């Protein structure tokens, strides 16, 4: 009676790769500008009253 | 072994199963006690790895 232990597995089949990677969150939470200098500049325009 | 060919008094013999045996092998007509025999194969495998 020959049995399944008799034969011998040759390579297992590669079923699924499994990486992980975090659900990155910074194309929402930021404003993102690409800038043209290696000096960026903000300018912040305000309004005053004559009590500035 | 060998010597005792050469002096004849063993010979090689290859003879047929009697019929009636043939037919009552594990079973049939309500004998036991007499099986039939059985052949099988197993596989077994080698591995090589590469050196550089």
């Amino acid at each position: 009676s020959t049995t399944t232990n008799s034969n011998s597995i040759g390579r297992p089949n590669l079923v699924a790769l499994t990486r992980a990677t975090t659900k990155l969150i910074y194309s929402d939470i930021v404003a993102t500008q690409r800038t043209n200098q290696p000096v960026a500049a903000f300018y912040g325009i305000k309004y005053l009253n004559p009590d500035n | 072994i060998k010597k005792q060919m050469e002096a004849g008094a063993l010979v090689e013999i290859a003879e047929g199963m009697a019929t009636s045996i043939a037919e009552l092998q594990e079973g049939f007509n309500g004998s036991t006690d007499n099986p039939w025999n059985e052949m099988g194969f197993r596989i077994d495998k080698q591995v090589i790895e590469a050196k550089s």
